[PDB]
RNA sequence: GACAGAUUGAUAGCUCUUUCUCGAUUCCGUGGGUGGUGGUGCAUGGCCGUUCUUAGUUGGUGGAGCGAUUUGUCUGGUUAAUUCCGAUAACGAACGAGACUCUGGCAUGCUAACUAGUUACGCGACCCCCGAGCGGUCGGCGUCCCCCAACUUCUUAGAGGGACAAGUGGCGUUCAGCCACCCGAGAUUGAGCAAUAACAGGUCUGUGAUGCCCUUAGAUGUCCGGGGCUGCACGCGCGCUACACUGACUGGCUCAGCGUGUGCCUACCCUACGCCGGCAGGCGCGGGUAACCCGUUGAACCCCAUUCGUGAUGGGGAUCGGGGAUUGCAAUUAUUCCCCAUGAACGAGGAAUUCCCAGUAAGUGCGGGUCAUAAGCUUGCGUUGAUUAAGUCCCUGCCCUUUGUACACACCGCC
């Protein structure tokens, strides 16, 4: 039962909650008055994104082997309206996909690879999947 | 020999066709720098032909 | 030097190369019926075969007018000492080509001339030369202040498809005279559908050439033989 | 409606038939490669589009004459 | 997103029809064959179509920028 | 005769140097291949030049602006004459052929 | 030696290309050494779409002008001579060859 | 041809004294040019637009007319299409249509491909429980790859084949064909090419194509600086965004294609990955004549996760307040972008009218083109993908035939 094998939207639900009920990951203060991306029109409601993102983030590089910041903001963007203008994309924050790759980086989920880019390190691909297990066997639903 | 003065470096000051030296509609991609007209001239000869 | 300069922007710029010569070329050997270039890139060198008419004025004054335009394509695209060689070649069948005849006309009608005697003297030309069909139009002010549009046509022509491309020999030349600016278009059909040597896919597509049952005699009884 | 014959096809069917009755027969693509050995027919559609009545008139002969 | 469901739908019947064909039997094959394409939706057939080219003068394919008239 | 001194009998000896010398229709240029000692573009050349040929001494074309210049046997005096060079001279066109 | 040749042939007429690509596949197994056949990378396609009409008008109508470029590429294992045998016969149209040395 | 000031905008000796050099240039007449994005597109070339992707046009011989002319070139069936057959004073031909080219789709058929993919292996592994599983074993991304695997299953692009009203059943003068069905892509996947002959269509400002005309130094020669081309009581033209809850903003998952890119004709990109910053961005550093680097091009709709509750509200999102970046020597005349802040009309549009039938309309981004800066522009590209006609000439406009016609500047006529 790895990620894929996991319904993968109820993955980063309860890996956001590990990294909660660790009480660990070094949330900062950018934060409470954070756009999230240019692209948005407004602050986020759940709070707490950043253990869901950082979440999301983390098991991304489990799937794809290798991914930098410029990466990170990449995926997730959006439309975004200029207005009366026609809708077009524009890449994520980079200072917060940045934050949350270094601060997975404080607990050794990832690490910088070789040839450039963030990857996840064995000890992290742990926490990350290790839950898998826990949201298949959660139960059957 | 002074004063002939500006950016001739970008803007159409500077850039304008080789066969005529005319100052628009001017096909810059692909390093041709012929004005638009100058291509079906000049373009047979240069390869570009017309399939589809 | 180390540009390397890409299969998209080099084919291009050799296409331009091609263009910016095939034009002085035509500019200043048109009263010797330049009919044109193949450009002939080797090893330490370019060739370029001017393929035109009358090659005692190419030459000159014991060849130098050879040296002259060697010496200008080694000022102009770039070419050492010794890295380009033109090389002046006498067309085949002069009639079949088209601004080789358009130029003969530019230069029947600068002489002093009227159009009609002349343009039958090229038309007339033509088809005897050797050809499928032909026409030639002479636009323009024709002696009045209004302007005509003169067509006098002969033999077969196809006027569409792909065909076309392969085929005729079209061929647009100006002249400027005492007056104003008329336009030639001369625009001959090539019979190398009958015999190019392997004329390029010879049928015009429409055209089967159906080869005849040759032999197929005999019913008779049965027989045999040995051999 | 999309396809009625034209005079290059129902000509040349015609005058291969009047020269090779013996050789034809009412398959296509037998006689379909038998234009290609005793004609010169350029393209391929109208190779193939020729031993179109090749067989359309095999049908009728049988028939009639 | 859509798209990529009638092609692995179409591949795992395809494929599965490869299978009880090439090495196990044919009759299965057919019974197989028969079960699918009593109701295709595609699933041995590839769908013939693809997208028509824009031409100049209008937005898609088909269609015009709107003529002015006085 | 004219103009700039020093940068037109350097253009002159060129011109008589060579079998012919090619250009650019640009000012804007301040160097042109070959000589330019120092600045003498198109202007000095052309100024020269687009003299020579009205008066006789040189003939033209132009093709995709560029100004042809070929070296007329009536200027192999003009030149020379000016330039004071040896009655033999030998331009350019020596031409070993064959 | 016996060096990592790479042959790069470009050019615009598939035709008057692949007779060149089939001579140094032919030229080479004459005096036969290695090869892995010809690549066919993605031909790629030079496409300008200019106005019909120079000045201003008339309805809208533009034409669509196409230059092709395919690239077919040989590799091979010779000396010195192989190459420039194989290199020089064989040329004459409008064909641009290249010569890597080994490798990169 | 002139380094400090009067000036002037200018460190323009362009000019008002001084003078110190290049030194045979210079200057002043005359004729004559030389340009001119001056003039004239009813002085022209080319190129374009279109009548008009509409079915038409032409000749050789016959035959008819004294002869302009006429038949051939057509009652009817047919056909996308004087396309065909046939009736047939005509017979057999030529251009247009068609055939062709490009294109678009069937090709576990071939030739191959470290500048594709790779594929699946063999799986030899690292390998962490990435996950299953006590453990054997397995599911799986990533890699360790390389390769002296192996191969082309998709990728690519070469040769090929095929699809051809081909079979059968209707209908049809039982011809030309049409219709239905079989096998299967069913005879039509979409452009380019496009005749005769036209038209004061447009173009002299795409053309070093240019007739003539003007203008020609105080120059309409070329520019610097600024300005305008953007200005605003009104009028129309193509666009976009909305009017919302099949939707709005709040999590998240996750699927390309055609391109495009540096290092280019005179000074200039594509961008991977580090820090910094919210962000614009900034600052670090990396690959890239490219199928290698950008780049499993990691997208939007779309898809999925929570708010909201039909409030001109969270739609909408104009108009201004204020900051901050970036391009540019310079943005005042909001350059472009970001960050704040204000926060409009519109709750489906009055009279009209264009667009089109299958991967079609629509939405939807994305490339390209335009570009220093940069697009609400077009042209391509997928992607999501409907409803409905499948016929008729009812309106508008086109083809033929017969006919009438005082029209032939052709009814926008003539009177």
């Amino acid at each position: 039962v790895t990620v894929k094998d996991v319904n993968q939207q109820e993955f980063v639900r309860a890996l956001a909650a590990f990294l909660k009920k660790s009480g660990k990951l070094k949330v900062p203060e950018w934060v409470d008055t954070v756009k999230l991306a240019k692209h948005k029109e407004l602050a986020p409601y759940d709070e707490n994104w950043f253990y869901t993102r950082a979440a999301s983030t983390a098991r991304h590089l489990y799937l794809r082997g290798g991914a930098g910041v410029g990466s990170m903001t990449k995926i997730y963007g959006g439309r975004q309206r200029n207005g009366v203008m026609p809708s077009h994309f524009s890449r994520g924050s980079k200072s917060v996909a940045r934050r949350v790759l270094q601060a997975l980086e404080g607990l050794k989920m990832v690490e910088k690879d070789q040839d450039g880019g963030r990857k996840l390190t064995p000890q992290g691909q742990r926490d990350l999947d290790r839950i898998a297990g826990q949201v298949a066997a959660a139960n059957k639903k | 020999g002074f004063y002939w003065s500006h950016p001739r470096k970008f803007g159409q000051g500077s850039r304008s066709c080789r066969v005529c030296s005319n100052r628009h509609g001017l096909i810059r991609k692909y390093g041709l720098n012929m004005c638009r007209q100058c291509f079906r001239q000049y373009a047979k000869d240069i390869g570009f032909i017309k399939l589809d | 030097m180390a540009v390397q300069i890409s299969k998209k922007r080099k084919f291009v710029a050799d296409g331009i190369f091609k263009a910016e010569l095939n034009e002085f070329l035509t500019r200043e050997l048109a009263e010797d019926g330049y009919s044109g270039v193949e450009v002939r890139v080797t090893p330490t060198r370019t060739e370029i075969i001017i393929l035109a008419t009358r090659t005692q004025n190419v030459l000159g004054e014991k060849g130098r007018r050879i040296r002259e335009l060697t010496a200008v394509v080694q000022k102009r695209f770039g070419f050492p000492e010794g890295s380009v060689e033109l090389y002046a070649e006498k067309v085949a069948t002069r009639g079949l080509c088209a601004i080789a005849q358009a130029e003969s006309l530019r230069y029947k009608l600068l002489g002093g001339l009227a159009v009609r005697r002349a343009c039958y003297g090229v038309l007339r030309f033509i088809m005897e030369s050797g050809a499928k069909g032909c026409e030639v139009v002479v636009s323009g002010k024709l002696r009045g202040q209004r302007a005509k549009s003169m067509k006098f046509v002969d033999g077969l022509m196809i006027h569409s498809g792909d065909p076309v491309n392969y085929y005729v020999d079209t061929a647009v030349r100006h002249v400027l005279l005492r007056q104003g600016v008329l336009g030639i278009k001369v625009k001959i059909m090539l019979p190398w559908d009958p015999t190019g040597k392997i004329g390029p896919k010879k049928p015009l597509p429409d055209h089967v050439s159906i080869v005849e049952p040759k032999d197929e005699i005999l019913p008779t009884t049965p027989i045999s033989e040995q051999k | 409606m999309g396809r009625v014959r034209t005079k290059t096809v129902k000509k040349a069917a015609r005058v291969i038939i009047e020269k090779y009755y013996t050789r034809l027969g009412n398959d296509f693509h037998t006689n379909k490669r038998v234009c290609e050995e005793i004609a010169i027919i350029p393209s391929k559609k109208l190779r193939n589009k020729i031993a179109g009545y090749v067989t359309h008139l095999m049908k009728r002969i049988q028939r009639g004459p | 997103h859509v798209a990529q469901i009638y092609a692995i739908r179409q591949s795992i019947s395809k494929a599965l029809v490869a299978y009880y064909q090439k090495y196990v039997d044919e009759a299965s094959k057919k019974e197989i064959k028969d079960i699918l394409i009593q109701y295709d939706r595609t699933l041995l057939v590839a769908d013939p179509r693809r997208c028509e080219s824009k031409k100049f003068g209008g937005p898609g394919a088909r269609a015009r920028y709107q003529k002015s008239y006085r | 005769m004219l103009m700039p001194k020093k940068n037109r009998i350097a253009i002159y000896e060129l011109l008589f140097k060579e079998g012919v010398m090619v250009a650019k229709k640009d000012v804007h240029m301040p160097k042109h291949p070959e000589l330019a000692d120092k600045n003498v573009p198109n202007l000095h050349v052309m100024k020269a030049m687009q003299s020579l040929k009205s008066r006789g001494y040189v003939k033209e074309q132009f093709a995709w602006r560029h100004f042809y210049w070929y070296l007329t046997n009536e200027g192999i005096q003009y030149l020379r004459d000016y330039l004071h060079l040896p009655p033999e001279i030998v331009p350019a066109t020596l031409r070993r052929s064959r | 030696a016996i060096h990592r040749i790479r042959i790069t042939l470009t050019s615009r007429n598939v035709k008057s290309l692949e007779k060149v690509c089939a001579d140094l596949i032919r030229g080479a197994k004459e005096k036969n050494l290695k090869v892995k056949g010809p690549v066919r990378m993605p031909t790629k396609t030079l496409r300008i779409t200019t106005r019909k009409t120079p000045c201003g008008e008339g309805s809208k109508t533009w034409d669509r002008f196409q230059m092709r470029i395919p690239k077919r590429l040989i590799d091979l294992h010779s000396p010195s001579e192989i190459v420039k045998q194989i290199t020089s016969i064989s040329i004459e149209p409008g064909v641009e060859v290249e010569v890597t040395i080994a490798d990169a």
